[PDB]
């Protein structure tokens, strides 16, 4: 970043250093739910 | 009234403000059948 | 005039419900459509 | 497939998630489908 005055978070466990394990989205009115495991479980172990 | 709940509260449930009578019931998710027995009223055997 | 309030008691809420029954020719919809219509009516009543 | 003792456990694990699955006798023949359960006012599910 050009400067630290725009957006700086003083947190040791910075989420930036961790790889993204999912996506964030708003369902209809904006229901914040991390619904990724249910639709990402699958099988992907026989056909492939 | 006093309600005992775990400390891991769900903000989505409060925001939706659905029926607090245990599991969801009532003539809101059906209507094409005459009777559907108590399995739709209170089953506690599958996902919510 | 109001001691015998049997005939002088009629307050049916229909101002916000007349279009929802005029639009539908028959109204024989599915459970999902009925639930969506009920939720929309509740939201309209709340935001009136 | 011959490891029945592990395939039964895998089937139980994948059925405990809450998605669609066949009946107990495992009807691999015919067009048997699981019974439709109740659903909240959120829309219609679809594959991904």
């Amino acid at each position: 970043t050009r400067h630290a005055g725009d957006f700086s978070t003083v947190s040791e466990q910075d989420p930036r250093q961790f790889p993204p394990q999912g996506i964030f989205f708003y369902n209809k009115d904006g229901i914040l739910t991390q619904l990724t495991l249910r639709d990402a479980m699958g099988t992907i172990c026989h056909s492939s | 009234e006093f309600v005992a709940m775990p400390v891991s509260t769900d903000l989505q449930y409060f925001r939706t403000a659905c029926n607090p009578r245990g599991r969801a019931s009532g003539m809101l998710y059906m209507g094409d059948r005459d009777a559907d027995i108590e399995a739709i009223m209170f089953d506690h055997t599958q996902s919510d | 005039d109001q001691l015998l309030g049997v005939l002088l008691e009629k307050a049916p809420p229909l101002s916000l419900l007349s279009p929802i029954n005029k639009f539908q020719p028959e109204g024989h919809l599915n459970r999902v459509a009925r639930a969506a219509l009920l939720s929309d009516l509740k939201r309209r009543v709340c935001a009136d | 497939m011959l490891h029945d003792n592990v395939t039964e456990s895998l089937r139980r694990i994948t059925a405990s998630g809450g998605r669609l699955n066949p009946t107990e006798p495992l009807p691999i023949f015919g067009g048997l489908r699981p019974a439709t359960s109740a659903g909240i006012a959120r829309g219609q599910a679809s594959v991904c």
